């Protein structure tokens, strides 16, 4: 947590998070989970309408403070 | 018909003697909050076909918000043909739409509108009119959606390839755009979600894996 993205839900829910530059997007999705009870085999993340992967930072996404990420659940 | 489009309501004990132990406490955590179980056909539809009679069968209690719904429907269709549709197209999908309403609209038995949701023709004719206004919703609020939809496809071609076909199962895409095309908000269960967010919910349904079912409370 050094910087703030939000995360938008299909119901119009927004979560704020408070992330690192270099989380992984599995970090993200850990956090979104301690916080919205959803497992992050469920959670797909999208930016600029590509999916974030496991493995790769928000950095690498080019994705910085007070960005949107979109998410869409699995099931 | 041991495959109707739309069952009996019945009382959710019929879970169990379908079922795996760790799945029979949640139906004991759903009997605390849900008395009774609608079933729909399982063929990709259910989502359409199970709001559709959750919420007609709804409006025979309330006239007035009868009345907006009706107001709502009445004017969807130009509404569709002035973003991009047919009305030659759709005409007949949404006459039997309009249809159903009046029949609520003069007090219909309940036994009689379940035997309109069981008639083959009049039933998918009303999904159909439903996936057009997820459909026209969708590309309508195109920038919206486009953040949850994958690049490589428009929201046009998405709805042309996943929401307007029939026996295309939804997914909180679909019940988003259908709960804000309707203004009527869409509470999920699976085995609870709000559609759309901060709102009283009076459609409520049950999730199994591509497949919805009517819960009442």
């Amino acid at each position: 947590g050094s910087m703030q993205i939000f995360v938008k839900t299909l119901t119009g829910k927004t979560i704020t998070l408070e992330v690192e530059p270099s989380d992984t997007i599995e970090n993200v999705k850990a956090k979104i989970q301690d916080k919205e009870g959803i497992p992050p085999d469920q959670q797909k993340l999208l930016f600029a309408r590509k999916q974030l992967e496991d493995g790769r930072t928000l950095s690498d996404y080019n994705i910085h403070k007070e960005s949107f990420l979109y998410l869409v659940l699995r099931l | 018909g041991s495959n109707p489009l739309v069952s009996e309501r019945l009382e959710l004990s019929v879970l169990y003697k379908e079922y795996d132990n760790i799945y029979q406490q949640k139906i004991k955590d759903l009997h605390k909050k849900y008395s009774y179980i609608r079933k729909t056909r399982p063929d990709g539809n259910s989502f359409y076909r199970a709001f559709g009679f959750s919420h007609l069968e709804a409006l025979l209690d309330d006239s007035k918000e009868l009345q907006r719904f009706k107001a709502v429907s009445a004017k969807s269709k130009e509404d569709l043909v002035s973003q991009g549709f047919t009305e030659f197209t759709i005409e007949d999908f949404h006459n039997t739409f309009m249809d159903l309403i009046e029949q609520v609209e003069k007090q219909t038995s309940v036994a009689d509108l379940l035997a309109s949701f069981n008639d083959q023709s009049t039933s998918d004719y009303l999904v159909v009119y439903l996936r057009l206004l997820t459909s026209g919703y969708l590309q309508r609020e195109s920038k919206f959606f486009e953040h949850f939809i994958e690049g490589g496809r428009t929201v046009k071609e998405f709805c042309q390839q996943e929401v307007e076909p029939m026996c295309k199962e939804s997914d909180h895409i679909h019940i988003i755009a259908l709960a804000q095309a309707l203004s009527v908000s869409i509470q999920v269960e699976y085995m609870p979600h709000i559609f759309p967010e901060g709102s009283e919910p009076k459609v409520y349904l049950l999730y199994r894996p591509g497949h919805y079912d009517i819960l009442y409370k």
